[PDB]
């Protein structure tokens, strides 16, 4: 199973609702993960699930979606939110993630 | 749970490296599975593999008969050695944790690149 | 002679009322497949949607589809016994070997492969409480034929032009268990290691049980008190009938169903051209 | 004649060098069951630990044991061949009738039923990679034993009086596969209604299936970084080889592995017992 | 989630009673599966059975055709309605709600003692 | 699966460690809740999991055991925990109560 995160890049300015898609080769059933990789730092879970949302962050992240489609969508787009956002599915191992997506400020 | 890896900055071509884990909050025999994770110089990602708390291990299956993960119960680490290293696998390595019930890769080492160079 | 249609028609006529003739081989199955039919149902007797839901309705179509594959065993025998009568009375000539096989294949297989597809569908289909839903009967109905049909043409396909039945049974039933191994139950098709995960497209029950538990798991739904729509905390938990069908690897999508029957109608052409073939090139071998 | 020993030893000389004298029979299905035993090895291969474990382990078992079960059918062939001769070699009065019974069940059967067992054990035990314990290799080893004499042995306790195998094979093939349904994997043996939960214990395939996942699940986990002992929210998980059990429904208690030996040789006892009284009481009809 | 049931406080033997349990806080066909359990005069318990959100019922089966349990989505209701009734069936009755994933009866009704009597 | 809490009642005094054993009649595998019903009121859950605990109670409750036996154990009994505890497995429907345990006071 190959994620396909398209595209690698936005630049969508502050206060704005952004909208990544991740696309799954298989079936991969509510199993994908957001990760939110700041620069030089580790991958932080920020979506398990696909809709629900680990503890400690802002709440303005909503990962919605289902069949093959999952989107990570982002309400008034802050400054700490521009990074690079992998999805990773986990429905089988080997858990691929995907290609990330580098926002931008305009 | 806080995890800290540690080991070389670099190793020569064809030969073997070895980083360690050492996880401080939980036992590596009690609950979670324990996972080693690489990213490629920019932005990709690549899970190389997990020894869960009973000693089986998994591996990525690009990284066949090369990667291997031990485990040090008493000092709560555990290890890989990348055997047949190559410039490609000059890498940031990661350590971290993946809870099986959640299923995701819940916690992360902070990070050590590893360059094969010549 | 006639040319295509009096003779297939007329020959039919000799064979089908040949069965009708034989209350024994018919009716010896019809009972089989009706008391066979009633069992299943009183042991799955109304199937719950507990956590034991699932390897009981999986438990079902894992036994009927393959019931059918080893019930064409039967139909090793329609072209072996005939076989002298076959060669004599192609070399007098009484007919085409296409107006034959299409002819005899209309006879006996188009009939009595029927039955106990809608016999089971319609005596296990309401006592073990599947999906309510009227197409739904429609498609393990037409399936059930289908899986039938296929491995009775590859029960031909193996059996024509052989003089002894037991051979061929006992290859027959060969082929059928390294067919039962490679179905979704008992291996995990998805976990085979890809030198020899190539060979499950050669299985007929994959066909019958991927699709049977195509139109059948897909809305239902298995772990009482868990909604499981976007599973959170349990993880590993396979509560639905779609976590079933990707953990089992079968495509979910409306095209993954059908493309089961394409490969059994795909199936039955080969292997009933190859029967044919057999036949266009053992007739004069007689 | 001689009292008990001495004709037993000398037709079980008989008989046993006749299965010496006849490579095609054995050999046959020691080829079968070797290269058998290999592509269940090959398609099993290094059963891991994830959530596709159980159903893949499970497998295989129930795979085996039924395989026992079926690959006893031949031993339906043992007392029906040589009938005329056994009742023109009684009514000359060569022996007497426990020495005949208990030398020719150590020529044939004791040997040949200890060979798929030892070499199955010891071909895909490995390759598997199921326990690697020795005492557990060792309750397979002997599980398979027992399953393949007490299946051989109701054979034997249908086949033996009769002048035509093919009716006692399909007697024995549609009550192999009625002690198929209730085996663990293809009904959940706990959720049937309790009019005919009762006899499950008639299956042999229980006794044979039921102690090969009692002495191969018992100390597994098959969840990975889930422990799952105290789990929590996580129910419903399967998430160790005691939680299949249970919910398979099997004594986890140590005695509930070998009551099944003791059901076992009990229907060996039976069964054998029911087949001698058929040769004392068909033996002057001849 | 908040449960109130409300309902008569006697019935005549051999009849029918009805129940409902008015549910404020969740859906009915939204997420749990929702439960009616029986207490008898004194200290013992019994489990009767629940409707979960996809309208599927189970039923204790000590309670066989006697039981029927009913659902009203729009209010947020669901009914009990017990058949061929008895003075034993004299019990203090409650609507209470399971969760599945944790497994355990979470949330109970506050409860009305209903008397089959002549 | 019939549970069966035996003994039923118990009378010991104030601040001290009681014991409550409840023995089912198969194997139930930690599937085995504690509830803790007042006088007048319904049964509250209080052990979940049969190790495990629902925040909102004083911690003092420590449920072991495993296999079939299984076993509150209060440390400091104190005044609010008279009353009557039943165990409940919810292994399998029907999900079976125990007899209850009235503890009294010395
Ligand atoms: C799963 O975790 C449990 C703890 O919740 C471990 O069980 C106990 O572990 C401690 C020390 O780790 C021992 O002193 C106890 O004897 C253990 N009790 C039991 C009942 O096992 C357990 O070790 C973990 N599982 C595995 C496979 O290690
Ligand atoms: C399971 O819960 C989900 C919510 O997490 C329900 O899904 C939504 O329900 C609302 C109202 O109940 C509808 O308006 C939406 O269209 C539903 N969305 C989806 C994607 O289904 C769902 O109804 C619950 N499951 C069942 C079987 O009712």
């Amino acid at each position: 199973i190959v994620l396909t995160q398209s595209p690698s890049s936005f630049s969508v300015s502050l206060g704005d609702r952004v909208t990544i898609s991740c696309k799954a080769s298989g079936y991969i059933l509510n199993r994908l993960a957001w990760y939110q990789q700041k620069p030089g730092n580790a991958p932080r879970l920020l979506i398990s699930g696909a809709t629900s949302l680990e503890t400690g962050f802002p709440s303005r992240f909503s990962g919605t979606g289902s069949g093959k489609d999952y989107t990570l969508s982002i309400s008034s787009l802050q400054t700490e939110d521009v990074g690079t956002y992998y999805c990773q599915q986990y429905w089988s191992t080997p858990w691929t993630f995907g290609g990330g997506t580098k926002l931008e400020i305009r | 749970v806080q995890l800290q890896e540690s080991g070389p900055g670099l190793v020569k071509p064809s030969q073997s490296l070895s980083l360690t884990c050492t996880v401080t909050g939980f036992s590596i025999t009690s609950d979670y599975a324990w996972n080693w994770i690489r990213q490629f110089p920019g932005k990709k990602l690549e899970w190389m593999g997990y020894i869960n708390f009973d000693g089986g291990t998994t591996y990525n299956p690009s990284l066949r008969g090369r990667i291997s993960i031990t485990r040090d119960t008493s000092k709560n680490q555990f290890f890989l050695q990348l055997r047949s290293v190559t410039p490609e696998d000059t890498a940031t390595y990661y350590c971290a944790t993946f809870y099986g019930a959640k299923g995701t890769l819940d916690y992360w080492g902070q990070g050590t690149s590893v360059t094969v160079s010549s | 002679t006639t040319s295509f249609c009096h003779q297939l028609r007329w020959v039919s006529k000799r064979s089908f009322k040949n069965l009708l003739g034989n209350p024994q081989a018919s009716i010896a199955q019809i009972i089989v497949t009706v008391v066979l039919g009633l069992v299943i149902g009183a042991i799955y007797f109304g199937l719950k949607n507990d956590s034991t839901g699932i390897q009981n309705r999986a438990g079902v179509l894992f036994f009927l589809t393959t019931n059918q594959c080893f019930s064409s065993v039967s139909a090793v025998e329609l072209f072996v016994v005939e076989k002298k009568l076959f060669i004599h009375e192609y070399i007098s000539g009484y007919y085409r070997v296409s107006s034959y096989f299409l002819g005899k294949l209309l006879s006996d297989l188009l009939p009595m492969r029927m039955l106990p597809s809608i016999i089971f569908t319609c005596i296990v289909y309401f006592m073990l409480g599947l999906k309510p839903k009227a197409d739904a009967f429609f498609v393990m109905m037409f399936t059930l034929m289908m899986v039938a049909y296929s491995a009775s043409s590859m029960a031909l396909a193996i059996a024509a032009g052989q003089s002894v039945v037991s051979v061929a049974t006992l290859l027959m039933t060969i082929c059928f268990v390294f067919m039962m191994i490679f179905s979704g139950l008992l291996v995990n098709l998805t976990t085979i290691a890809s030198w020899l995960s190539w060979l499950q497209y050669f299985s007929i029950p994959r066909y019958g049980f991927t699709a049977l538990q195509h139109n059948e798991f897909l809305g239902q739904n298995f772990c009482p008190g868990l909604n499981a729509t976007g599973n959170n905390p349990c993880n590993y938990a396979t509560c639905t009938g779609e976590e079933y069908l990707v953990k089992q690897g079968i495509d979910l999508s409306p095209w993954g169903l059908w493309k089961n029957h394409v490969a059994l109608a795909c199936m039955i052409v080969i292997f009933l051209t190859i029967a044919y073939l057999k036949l266009l090139f053992l007739k004069k071998y007689s």
